[PDB]
């Protein structure tokens, strides 16, 4: 199947 | 020295007793300035450089809600999926004995890092004069260890090196002389 | 933190050497990464690719996000560049050394920053270009980096090897000697 990931957020 | 600036981040999942803990780090040149901790619930500045970044992130509720779902959306998903290939990966070790007056028990190619190596002389476990190296990562998802034994060679003596590993049901032994 | 196992996504962007890298490690072992410039998921072991899959664009996206975070942090940090940390180099074989038995010479570079490195193998004082392999700029918990370099060889009593490492934190290249 597939592995998950996550978005790093944007800085000010 | 040339002009160079670096920005790095970490997305760490900590599994223990069936739980998952997510930490997201925001680093600029080895200086961690912003961090989200699942046990905390929101972003918090680790240094003065990251206060404006953490304050802006805590206002955006979707950002705070998305990160709180990571320990279950990503950490739990990958930990259960990578079970057979990573968690229950077992590679049997290879044992070699050479005299190089010391005796070297060279244990190579095994993945589960936890291992114990004991030296025996004529059935007697030797403790004095035993020098073992640290765990040696090969990068091939394999490990090494070398256990030296200072010996006073006697004719008829039998030096045996036993290895007990999670990848083995019975300990492996190799003898010298 | 109490943990039986630790799975971590690691990624960085910088100005020199590799401008980006996106990898995933399990218990400090790199499992897969996203090959920027080729934009496909490269698995460390072939058996990993047969049991899992990864959207390689998740790395390319995260790299683009870290790119603007770098520019934003470059401005707020008053254009501050970190101190060059010299590396520790160790050379050791993968298997017990036996004459005529093919082996792999492992050169481990550790505890350096920034991830800008020139590593080259030398056998009997001349460059070795074939049979060589290298690992990624692996991350450490203290935010420095370490790296692996491999060389396949046949152990001979005449050959003596060197792992030459060049870094900004060093005054001169570091020669790490090894022989059987
Ligand atoms: C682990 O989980 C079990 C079941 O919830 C609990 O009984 C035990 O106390 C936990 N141990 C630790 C160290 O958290
Ligand atoms: C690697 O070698 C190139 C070739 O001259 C050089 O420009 C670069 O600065 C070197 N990198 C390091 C870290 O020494």
């Amino acid at each position: 199947t597939g592995l998950a990931w996550e978005w790093w957020r944007t800085v000010y | 020295t040339p002009e160079n600036y670096l920005f790095q981040g970490r997305q760490e999942c900590y599994a223990f007793n069936g739980t998952q803990r997510f930490l997201e780090r925001y680093i600029y040149n080895r200086e961690e300035f912003a961090r989200f901790d699942s046990d905390v619930g929101e972003f918090r500045a680790v240094t003065e450089l990251g206060r404006p970044a953490a304050e802006y992130w805590n206002s955006q509720k979707d950002i705070l809600e998305e990160k709180r779902a990571v320990p279950d959306r990503m950490c739990r998903h990958n930990y259960e999926l990578g079970g057979p290939m990573t968690l229950q990966r077992r590679v049997q070790p290879r044992v070699n004995v050479s005299p190089s007056n010391l005796l070297v028990c060279h244990v190579t190619d095994f993945y589960p890092g936890s291992i114990q190596v004991r030296w025996f002389l004529n059935g007697q476990e030797e403790t004095a004069g035993v020098v073992s190296t640290n765990l040696i990562r090969n990068g091939d998802w394999t490990f090494q260890i070398l256990v030296m034994l200072e010996m006073t060679p006697q004719q008829g003596d039998v030096y045996t090196c036993q290895v007990e590993h999670t990848s083995l049901d019975s300990p492996v032994t190799v003898e010298w002389k | 933190i109490k943990a039986d196992h630790v799975s971590t996504y690691a990624a960085f962007v910088q100005t020199h050497r590799p401008t980006g890298e996106f990898m995933f490690e399990f218990d400090e072992d790199e499992m897969f990464y996203v090959d920027l410039d080729k934009k496909e998921t490269v698995w460390h072991l072939e058996e990993f690719g047969q049991a899992f899959s990864f959207e390689a664009q998740g790395g390319l996206a995260n790299i683009a996000i870290l790119n603007n975070n770098l520019n934003t942090l470059i401005q707020r940090s008053n254009h501050t560049q970190a101190t060059n940390d010299p590396p520790e180099v160790t050379v050791f074989p993968k298997e017990p050394v036996e004459l005529g038995q093919p082996n792999t010479l492992i050169c481990h570079i550790d505890k350096f920053f920034p991830p800008v490195l020139n590593v080259t193998w030398l056998c009997n004082g001349e460059l070795v270009t074939e049979g060589v392999a290298e690992s990624l700029f692996l991350p450490r918990t203290d935010y420095s980096f370490h790296k692996f370099h491999y060389l396949t060889f046949v152990p001979s009593a005449e050959d003596f090897y060197d792992c030459r490492v060049e870094h900004w934190g060093l005054d001169q290249p570091l020669l790490k000697h090894w022989e059987a």
